């Protein structure tokens, strides 16, 4: 328990812990955006191919 | 048997009408003269213009012309890749007379 | 291995920091996308609100 | 390895390389997401250019 800086290791273990939790929320959001984007991207081809044709 | 077939005809008709009437049809298609549009006369969209509507009982109908028939030639000049506002001007020139060649497409 | 261990820890501090900042960037990039879209959304809404039930000048209302 | 520290460290080392990857994937996704949002804008943009000046004309003959 003398080697390394010791406390920094657990403090680090701690943030990386937080970091990973985040990637999950962002990965979550990213995917939620992608659904909204496409939902909109559909809503547009309506007033795209239709219009006057 | 649902594969994919076409009946790409190519009838040519002769039209005339009294100043007291019109050939009886609505011409629709892309303008031009200075286009940025696509010019691919593929077996899909024959020409820029086409008969969007043809009045039932009027001249154009009384000569086979029908809805969907793409406009290939107005009298002489080949109008397949000519702008709307241009193909029009032409059509008029021939006052109450109009020689035209178009093509039907069944599916 | 003792020096080697210390060495590693310091490098992870650097590495962990790089991720810390890289996450703030992304979380931010992701926020532009969120807004950018909702804008398209609002615009398109106007458009789409002109289609069904046309509105194009001359004696509109 | 056989001490609580030496291993806690080689674990994080591992954990950190994972988060590095999840990131290269994350960054790549927003990128795609962005190029896909901007192309929808080009549709919307051109759906507008036609709302205004059609290019498609009609004439009664």
């Amino acid at each position: 328990m003398e080697k390394s800086l010791v406390d920094t290791v657990y403090a680090l273990k701690d943030e990386v812990q937080e970091l990973r939790q985040d990637n999950k929320k962002m990965k979550k959001s990213l995917e939620e955006e992608q659904r909204a984007r496409k939902d909109l991207e559909k809503l547009v081809r309506k007033v795209l191919k239709n219009m006057n044709d | 048997g649902s594969g994919s077939d076409y009946i790409i005809k190519e009838k040519t008709v002769l039209l005339q009408k009294k100043d007291s009437e019109g050939f009886g049809f609505v011409l629709r298609g892309a303008k031009a003269q200075t286009p940025i549009e696509e010019f691919t006369p593929t077996p899909a969209f024959p020409a820029l213009q086409y008969l969007e509507s043809v009045d039932e009982g009027g001249v154009a109908w009384r000569a086979g012309l029908r809805m969907g028939d793409f406009l290939i030639e107005v009298n002489g000049q080949n109008v397949v890749k000519v702008g709307h506002r241009q193909v029009v001007n032409m059509i008029r020139q021939g006052g109450n007379t109009l020689m035209v060649k178009v093509v039907m497409v069944t599916r």
